[PDB]
């Protein structure tokens, strides 16, 4: 029986910070 | 590296078909005007024929991809085209016949020194320091150097190492004097004055330091 | 609650090192840093010499102290020693209380000297990775095409084997490979648990892969998404991530990323491994459209630091949850780093809340500052279950919601085995 | 376990 | 000689800067070995004749050195750990793995170091271009210059491969053409003397 | 002002070289317009030195713009004005020969540019052949990247040029030998390419 | 000393080089030209002597570490060895590495004080 809590897919997340955005 | 590819290579492999078609059409048209004794026309013919061979073999087998090194000979057709470059190419390889009594002396010197270094250094560079524990590795640092057993006058191993036989060679076994194939190349490389001190020092660390310099100094002074 | 209020009231000193921050480096026996010398009495509750006057700091050998990032953290993580010194009085049985910071330095309570080469990083420990993010369903994609042969494939086989070490028993993993044909590297063929035995099969089949053939990103990515939609097997039903190991390419696979990842439920982390000259532009696009990150591993020394930072992206939804994410989580039974036997560890992540009331948050406040842990020894849990009254054949035992025992008279303080021993 | 070789 | 075994006390350099001046003994045989004086005079006439080539070669090497200073000043710096691209980021220790073995860690210090030959000032550029024109160690400098991208920053693999045109032009002009003009000048002058 | 630029210069030096590089360009342009006027256009563009000087001044004018508009980094353009130091030779007799040498070099251009064309063709042919022979086969497990490979056209051109200069020509052959096996019979027949 | 006489048989090969004009004319003419100018080749000997002595006096005491370019094989500690070093530099064989290894700031030899 795995953990009951789950924390993913929030709509306030940034999404603007990859590793190639700098260049 | 390992049969990988991209889209550009796949497009060039199909442009090659058009280039071969053009060259074959040229070959056939020129063949039916004359019924070819020229050297350049022979080069064109043997280029187009091997190109057809390569294409057919590649289609059949779906090394084949090694005889495609006849297409690096196509840029030679530029000399054939412009006649102001044929003159210069003839001026280049016409003063080479005089440099044929100095290409035979070089051949004699290389042979003589390769036989002398084969009667002197044959198999003397196949041992190195190996630690006294779990070995088969050469603890002689990143670049191992030949040593000598504690009876000769070569390099002696360090305080915590032992000179043991069973070693490949100074440069993976390419720089040696083991036969008249490995010596003929070492002598040539020393004659070109590149990496000759490396060979001299490797011999110095294997047989001693008194005599070996007479070989490598006279070899460069004469050759 | 006293490590988040103090940090919120911290002024970022860039070159105020002349203020001489004072601490005690654990591994010693400097510009801007003093050094405390403790008394080091010997205690029986622990097995070492511990002083109750301050908290020791462990800075990894690869992390240079006296830096602007490090010196700032040794300044604001100094009010902890007052609340570290306060938890003990209520319960004098408190063991190691540790704050594992995201910079790499941990500050543990029992001021005690650290334990050849010290390859310890607080960000890789099981009690830190457990609290830094929720469980996951990572599927690893390995490029075994022709262009990766040589040194690049050597760094890929190590990188895949080093990320698997960042997986717990609540996470499910599987490793695939594409060389113009998509296939698994092992006998599993679906998502399996990441326990000790299954992790050894996956990292032994990784060490036996050969690089040959053309590359096809579209065929290898359909095999990845289709393996995360199984739902026949037991899964974690949590963060679904795809981690692609490769060098470079010229294909973005836009069609595949819209046939499957239209709602952006799967995160794609892309790693560019090795020293080469290839277009990494398409690789960075996959990690940006899909809510992931892009990493570069050019040498062996970059493997350890780059295979653990994918947890800063998985913790973003957890930070924004708020006080609902403040749940104490106890880890599996493991041997303590500072030679204390078999212990379990609590866990509570701390958040960056600078500028909470005044609306300037969510700039960098989507990341956790660190994970705080507290150790409970199994000899303490063995003291609330007396045995000398039942019989010689009677005993107590307790298990997790996984089957693994936490307390049992057959569990010995020694690591469990996974296969026959081999040595060259 | 005894140190079995490879 | 004389004013030396008389110092008989002043180690103060002096002796050790008067001893390296005995090396002139061989040169006192020039005047007493007619035939050896003639070759010295001939070589002096030859070096007086070949002055234009040397002057216009030094003038060109100076301009090439200035161009190299413009292109590579403060750019060919490297940290021992190939992950730090700033001097302030290149302090402390780092772990290097011997023989590419992940199970053989070794701690080594981090050092911000320049190239062996660097285009920082004009004299260092002159020296580097001289050792490039002697065809010694020039591939190392070429591939260290290819990686350089920014001042006060570390190298980047194959950043500007096109910068090799500078070195190729330098070898073409100052190592293939100007060092053959000098030999042709010597041959022509000797032919004129013989004719 | 061109030769006094080093790395990490003081703040006053970079302003001195920024105001002098303009105050001297202005004077050279004034001399340009005076040359056009007092002599005439054709009498200006007769002499060879008078066409190179116009090239240098127009280059300076067009390169100040790129620097001030932050498009490209300085490469060295005003350094070609130091070629005008050759005018010192006009006071001595080492100017007739220097001018005559340049005159002969300019008269023989269809020969120089034709002799260099076969050298370029030789390098290109032996670059494509070497790239076919050793393309991607220099991928050894060891950590060294082996910067001198035959992987692309620019890299294979650099490798062939390095072999042509002769520096470390044996290190590339030791790598091409192990890329076809080792010190064995058929594999080692690849050294005929390098020889 | 048995090998000193094993190098005699290979020397018989020069008889084949002797036969045939071209080779035997070019070699003889150049040998007699080298013999006709024995003083032009003495300038090189004088230069080597002077520079070897100067290098012997200046860089003589540098410690011989085998991890550098001044090692047991390459050093200034004897006139034959200094002449060999100068010959190597004239050949143009990593001479700049020797120059950098002779830079100020090295360890002196244990024997020298
Ligand atoms: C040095 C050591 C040894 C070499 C072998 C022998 C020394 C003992 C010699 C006897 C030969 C002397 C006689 C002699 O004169 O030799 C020459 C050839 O000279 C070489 O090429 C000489 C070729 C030698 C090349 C040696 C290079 C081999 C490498 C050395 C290995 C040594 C390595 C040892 C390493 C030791 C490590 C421990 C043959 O005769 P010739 O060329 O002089 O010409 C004759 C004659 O001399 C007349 O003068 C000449 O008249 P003109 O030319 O008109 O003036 C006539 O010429 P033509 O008919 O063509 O018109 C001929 O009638
Ligand atoms: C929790 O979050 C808060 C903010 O939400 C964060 O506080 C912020 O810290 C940064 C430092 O990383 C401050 O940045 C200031 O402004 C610039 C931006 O970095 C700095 O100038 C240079 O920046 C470059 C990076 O591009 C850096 O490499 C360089 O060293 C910097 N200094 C130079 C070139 O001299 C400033 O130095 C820096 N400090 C100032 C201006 O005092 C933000 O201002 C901080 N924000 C707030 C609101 O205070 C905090 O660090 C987070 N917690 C942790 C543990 O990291
Ligand atoms: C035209 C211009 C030509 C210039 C000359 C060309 C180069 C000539 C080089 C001659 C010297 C070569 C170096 C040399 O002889 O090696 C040194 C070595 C010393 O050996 P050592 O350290 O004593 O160890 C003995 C191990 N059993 O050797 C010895 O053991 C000593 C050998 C003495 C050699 C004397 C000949 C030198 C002639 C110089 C002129
Ligand atoms: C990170 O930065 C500084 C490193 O020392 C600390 O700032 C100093 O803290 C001292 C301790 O409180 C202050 O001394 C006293 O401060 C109180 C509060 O204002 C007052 O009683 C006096 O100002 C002062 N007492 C004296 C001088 O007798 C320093 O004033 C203060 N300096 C500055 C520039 O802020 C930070 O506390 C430290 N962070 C943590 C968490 O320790
Ligand atoms: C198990 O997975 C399969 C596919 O991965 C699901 O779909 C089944 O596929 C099999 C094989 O073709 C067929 O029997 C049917 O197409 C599906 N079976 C059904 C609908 O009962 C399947 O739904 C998953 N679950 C189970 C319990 O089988
Ligand atoms: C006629 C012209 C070309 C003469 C050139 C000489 C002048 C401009 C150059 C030549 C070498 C230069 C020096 C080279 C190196 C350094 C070391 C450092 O402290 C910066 C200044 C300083 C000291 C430079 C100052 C300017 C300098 C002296
Ligand atoms: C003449 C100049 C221009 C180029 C010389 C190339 C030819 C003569 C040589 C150079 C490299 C050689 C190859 C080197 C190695 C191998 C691998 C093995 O299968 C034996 C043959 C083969 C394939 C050789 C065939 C002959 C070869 C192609
Ligand atoms: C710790 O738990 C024990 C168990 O009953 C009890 O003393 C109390 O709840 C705690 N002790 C404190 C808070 O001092
Ligand atoms: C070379 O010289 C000695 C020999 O061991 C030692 O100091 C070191 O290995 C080298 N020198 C330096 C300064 O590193
Ligand atoms: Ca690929
Ligand atoms: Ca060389």
């Amino acid at each position: 029986k795995g953990p009951d809590v789950c924390f993913d897919n929030n709509v306030l997340e940034d999404y603007t910070d990859c590793g190639g955005v700098s260049g | 590296p390992e049969d990988d590819s991209n889209a550009t290579n796949s497009n060039l492999e199909r442009v090659e078909y058009l280039f071969l078609i053009i060259f074959t059409v040229e070959a056939f048209l020129k063949v039916i005007a004359y019924g070819l004794r020229n050297g350049w026309n022979l080069l064109d013919f043997i280029i187009v024929v091997v190109g057809l061979f390569s294409a057919i073999l590649e289609q059949a087998t779906k090394d084949v991809k090694a005889l495609r090194a006849f297409r690096v000979l196509r840029p030679l057709r530029l000399v054939s085209g412009v006649p102001s470059l044929q003159v210069v190419l003839n001026s280049i390889i016409k003063a080479m016949v005089p440099l044929l009594h100095i290409a035979l002396l070089v051949l004699f010197v290389i042979i003589i020194y390769a036989i002398i270094g084969l009667e002197l250094f044959m198999g003397k560079m196949h041992k190195t320091c190996y630690n006294q524990e779990g070995i088969a590795d050469v603890p002689a640092e990143d670049d191992p150097s030949p040593c000598a057993l504690e009876t000769g006058h070569g390099r002696q191993c360090q305080n915590g190492t032992v000179c043991k036989p069973g070693w490949d060679g100074p440069k993976h076994g390419i720089t040696n004097f083991d036969n008249f194939a490995f010596a003929m190349l070492t002598v040539f490389q020393c004659i070109t004055m590149e990496g000759w001190t490396d060979v001299l020092y490797w011999v110095n660390d294997a047989v001693g330091r008194d005599w070996p310099w007479i070989y490598f100094v006279t070899l460069i002074i004469i050759g | 609650l006293e490590a988040e209020k103090v940090q919120a009231a911290h002024q970022w000193r860039e070159d105020f090192a002349s203020n001489e921050v004072v601490y005690y480096n654990a591994k010693d026996d400097e510009p801007g840093s003093q050094r405390i010398k403790p008394v080091f009495i010997e205690d029986a509750n622990f097995g070492r010499q511990i002083s109750y006057q301050h908290a020791a700091v462990h800075i990894p050998t690869d992390i240079y102290e006296g830096s602007t990032i490090v010196l700032n953290e040794l300044n604001w993580t100094s009010a902890l020693d007052e609340v570290f010194k306060k938890n003990r009085e209520e319960d004098p049985s408190l063991l190691w209380q540790v704050f594992g910071s995201a910079t790499g330095l941990a500050r543990y309570y029992p001021a005690s000297p650290w334990v050849k080469i010290d390859l310890y990083d607080v960000r890789r420990r099981p009690w830190y990775i457990q609290g830094a993010a929720s469980p996951k369903d990572m599927l690893i994609l390995v490029d075994v095409s022709g262009s990766v042969s040589g040194l690049t494939l050597k760094l890929i086989r190590t990188s895949v084997s080093e990320m698997l070490e960042t997986l717990s028993d609540d996470d499910f993993v599987n490793v695939a490979s594409f060389n113009s044909n998509a296939q698994d590297v092992s006998c599993f063929q679906h998502l399996v648990q990441a326990n000790v035995r299954n992790k050894k099969v996956l990292k032994d089949a990784v060490n036996n892969i050969t690089a040959k053939g053309i590359t096809d990103y579209k065929k290898g990515f359909s095999f990845a998404f289709e393996q995360l939609l199984n739902y026949n097997v037991s899964r974690a039903n949590c963060n679904k991530i795809i981690m692609l190991f490769t060098d470079g390419g010229e294909e973005r696979a836009q069609e595949i990323f819209n046939k499957y990842n239209k709602d952006k439920k799967v995160r794609v982390f892309t790693f560019s491994v090795g020293q080469h000259n290839y277009d990494r532009g398409p690789i960075q696009w996959m990690a940006c459209e899909n809510k992931g990150y892009y990493y570069e591993i050019p040498s062996i020394g970059a493997i350890r630091i780059n295979t653990q930072e994918y947890l800063d992206v998985l913790g973003r939804p957890m930070v924004l949850a708020g006080d609902k994410a403040k749940q104490v989580q106890w880890t599996n039974v493991y041997l303590d780093a500072l030679e204390l036997g078999l212990v379990i560890t609590g866990t509570l992540p701390v958040f960056n809340i600078t500028g909470q009331f005044e609306n300037k948050t969510n700039l960098k406040n989507q990341l956790i500052l660190g994970v705080m842990g507290v150790d409970v020894s199994l000899e303490d849990i063995k003291r609330l279950t007396p045995r000398f009254t039942l019989c010689p054949n009677g005993y107590y035992f307790a298990i997790d919601p996984n089957g693994y025992v936490l307390l049992h008279p057959n569990l010995q303080p020694k690591p469990i085995g996974v296969g026959i021993p081999t040595i060259n | 376990c005894e140190p079995g070789a490879a | 000689s004389l004013i030396s075994f008389g110092i008989q006390s002043s180690a103060i350099n002096v002796v050790k800067i008067l001893r390296v001046l005995r090396v002139l003994r061989p040169l006192r045989a020039i005047n007493r070995a007619k035939g050896l004086k003639h070759v010295v005079q001939c070589v002096f006439v030859a070096i007086r004749t070949i002055g234009n080539i040397v002057i216009v070669t030094t003038l060109l090497q100076f301009m090439f050195a200035c161009i190299g200073v413009q292109l590579f000043k403060g750019k060919l710096y490297t940290c021992s750990d190939s992950s730090k691209q700033t001097e302030a980021e290149c302090k402390g220790n780092y772990i290097t793995y011997k023989d590419g073995e992940v199970d053989h860690p070794i701690i080594q210090p981090r050092s911000w170091e320049n190239s062996k030959f660097d285009f920082d000032n004009v004299l260092a550029a002159m020296m580097a271009l001289f050792t490039v024109s002697t065809f010694e160690g020039w591939p190392e400098l070429l591939y260290r210059s290819i990686d350089s991208h920014t001042e006060d920053k570390g190298p980047i693999y194959n950043y500007r491969v096109e910068i090799s045109i500078f070195f190729i032009i330098y070898i073409i002009i100052i190592a293939f053409f100007m060092m053959n003009i000098f030999v042709g000048f010597v041959i022509v002058t000797f032919q004129e003397q013989g004719e | 002002t061109i030769a006094s630029e080093h790395y990490n210069q003081p703040n006053w030096l970079t302003e001195v070289q920024d105001t002098a590089n303009k105050a001297l360009l202005a004077l050279f342009t004034a001399e340009m317009l005076l040359k056009m006027y007092s002599l005439g256009l054709q009498a200006y563009f007769v002499s060879l030195f008078n066409r190179f000087d116009c090239f240098v001044v127009c280059g300076g004018i067009l390169e100040t713009i790129l620097v001030e508009t932050k498009i490209m980094s300085p490469l060295g353009i005003s350094v070609l004005r130091c070629v005008r130091l050759l005018r010192i030779f006009k006071i001595t007799r080492y100017w007739n020969s220097l001018s005559n040498l340049v005159a002969s070099l300019l008269n023989s251009v269809r020969s120089i540019a034709s002799l260099l064309l076969l050298l370029f063709l030789f390098i290109i042919i032996f670059s494509l052949l070497g790239m076919q022979l050793f393309g991607g086969k220099f991928n050894f497990d060891e950590m060294q990247t082996r910067r001198s490979t035959f992987d692309n056209f620019p890299q294979s051109l650099l490798t062939v040029f390095q072999i042509l200069t002769g520096e470390d020509w044996n290190s590339v052959m030791y790598d091409g030998i192990m890329a076809y096996g080792g010190p064995s019979f058929p594999g080692m027949l690849v050294c005929i390419y390098f020889i | 000393s048995i090998t000193f006489f094993r190098l005699f048989r290979v020397m018989r090969l020069v008889k084949l080089l002797s036969r045939g004009e071209g080779i035997r004319t070019l070699l003889w003419t150049f040998i007699k030209s080298f013999q006709a100018l024995p003083y032009v080749a003495l300038l090189i000997v004088m230069l080597f002597f002077i520079y070897a002595v100067i290098g012997m006096q200046v860089f003589g005491k540098i410690a011989l570490n085998d991890t550098t370019e001044i090692n047991r094989n390459n050093n200034f500690q004897t006139f034959p060895q200094a002449v060999l070093l100068l010959f190597r530099c004239a050949t143009g064989e990593a001479w700049q590495d020797i120059m950098l290894a002779c830079m100020p700031g090295k360890k002196c030899a244990p024997e020298s004080e």
